[PDB]
């Protein structure tokens, strides 16, 4: 139910060529013009190019429509920082009815690589007095944005029953991810020590005990 | 049924296009020559309004074919904020 | 340039309507297109209908669940969705444009429906930092649906202040927990938590 966009993702470098390439069938962009949406993130997508490589106001010469015979493609040739977001184009299909969008693609631009920051904490007495426990391990400032979250049960054992969220882009320049272990205040208690091992890009881990 | 409507409206831009492309610029100062991608504008004297022809893509046209939509040009030469869209559309 | 309706929680099996109202003039000229987007992915088209003219248009596989309809007099233009689903869960955005098939330079704020079985429920909140800077927080646990506002000191705190996206455990429920940076410097933290949907709010200490 889609024509692909190439690219997941596309990279690209401040000052250079970007092309993001959208391949279709004969009854899509062969049989039509393709158009192209720019999406920010938190925000509405955002009309591009349309028909073709036609432009609407406001919009740089920077952008620049191709072909469409098979597949199309958007060429941003100049690069810069608020050019990266999600780029999804579309065009209107003749065998079965209406307009039909691709799955887009998210550009990225290049900065400094961080450190992730992991604090990890404890059940709140308070809680395990609730007869609940909550090992919350937070972690914030890492990029790229793709970290993974090991949780161990004591000394190496692995551990099945955690939550953990999505490394959301959020305030300044960056990801962030939360996660949470979900235990019985005897699990807790039965245990000489408890790990959390937040892998980015090497290796960190954190213990608290009890 | 709604493909060839919208193969209609990709006609009238690609036409509106290639006067726009013919047409040379005024000499004085005037509000550009463009497609809002709904009508296609004339390039407008200083400070008037523009008239524009009720767009063909457009279904019933034939109703309203005589009509036009009305819309502003600045003091500069700059093209208004809003279009004055009635005697091209008006079904009933 | 169009003002929706605003957020919707259902359960699964149900219908929702949510409302596009356009301006009070210049309406009926042109094709209104409603285009969604499940969180985290790419956009889908639904369909669009010149609001004064003909019948609705739609695409393939919404079959008998999407109803798009137009109103001359509010000059708005709502839609229906039936037989809900989880795959439904998204934000719903409508587009103004010259024809059906035709791009759209205009789009709306869109209104995020959230879908699931999970009951309105308000949170639990727990101290965290039993506690080279200090790092404390509160745990704001199992509640439903989102949002939920997270305040320090009845505000006036903020330097410091991270709140975390929430998790979804499935349960269906939700979990997050903000942490203030400080000095390790007497001074009693508090934190004041509120959601509205279950009209439950609290204030913790540290």
């Amino acid at each position: 139910s889609y024509v692909l966009t190439q690219p997941p993702s596309a990279s690209g470098t401040p000052g250079q060529r970007v092309a993001i390439s959208c391949s279709g069938s004969n009854s899509n962009i062969g049989s039509n013009t393709v158009h192209w949406y720019q999406q920010l993130p938190g925000a509405a997508p955002k009309l591009l190019i349309y028909s073709n490589n036609q432009r609407p106001s406001g919009v740089p010469d920077r952008f620049s429509g191709s072909n469409s015979g098979t597949s199309a493609s958007l060429a941003i040739s100049r690069l810069q920082s608020e050019d990266e977001a999600d780029y999804y184009c579309a065009a209107w299909d003749d065998s079965l009815n209406g307009v039909v969008f691709g799955g887009g693609t998210k550009v990225t631009v290049l900065q400094p690589k961080a450190a992730p920051s992991v604090t990890l904490f404890p059940p709140s007495s308070e809680e395990l007095q609730a007869n609940k426990a909550t090992l919350v391990c937070l972690i914030s400032d890492f990029y790229p944005g793709a970290v993974t979250v090991a949780w161990k049960a004591d000394s190496s054992p692995v551990k099945a029953g955690v939550e953990t969220t999505t490394p959301s882009k959020q305030s300044n320049n960056k990801y962030a991810a939360s996660s949470y272990l979900s235990l019985t205040p005897e699990q807790w208690k039965s245990h000489r020590s408890y790990s959390c091992q937040v892998t980015h890009e090497v290796e960190k881990t954190v213990a608290p005990t009890e | 049924t709604a493909g060839e409507l919208y193969q209609r409206w990709e006609r009238y831009r690609r036409e509106c296009q290639e006067t726009l492309a013919a047409a040379e610029p005024p000499s004085g100062l005037a509000c550009n020559g463009s497609f809002d991608m709904y009508v296609c504008w004339d390039y407008a004297a200083p400070n008037a309004t523009a008239r524009a022809s009720c767009p063909w893509y457009l279904p019933w046209h034939h109703h309203v074919a005589a009509g036009f939509v009305l819309r502003q040009c600045g003091s500069d030469g700059q093209w208004g904020l809003w279009r004055d869209h009635t005697q091209c559309e008006n079904p009933e | 340039q169009l003002q929706q309706s605003g957020a919707e929680v259902k359960k699964p099996g149900s219908s929702v309507k949510v409302s596009c109202k356009a301006s009070g003039g210049t309406f009926s000229s042109y094709a209104i297109s409603w285009v969604r987007q499940a969180p985290g992915q790419g956009l889908e088209w639904m369909g669009g209908i010149i609001p004064t003219f003909g019948t609705a248009n739609y695409a393939q596989k919404f079959q008998g669940r999407v109803t798009i309809t137009a109103d001359e007099s509010t000059s708005t233009a709502y839609m229906e969705l039936s037989s809900l689903r989880s795959e439904d869960t998204a934000v719903y955005y409508c587009a103004q444009g010259p024809i059906v098939g035709a791009p759209t330079d205009y789009w709306g704020k869109g209104t995020l429906v959230t879908v699931s079985s999970a009951s309105t429920k308000g949170p639990s909140v727990f101290p965290l930092a039993p506690s080279g800077t200090a790092a404390l927080g509160c745990l704001v646990k199992d509640y439903f649906p989102e949002p939920v506002t997270v305040s320090w000191n009845s505000g006036a705190l903020t330097s410091g202040v991270h709140t975390f996206p929430a998790v979804l455990q499935s349960s269906g429920l939700y979990s997050l927990s903000s942490v203030v940076t400080v000095p390790s410097s007497t001074q009693t933290y508090i934190c004041n938590v509120n959601h509205k949907p279950s009209n439950t709010k609290v204030d913790k200490r540290v």
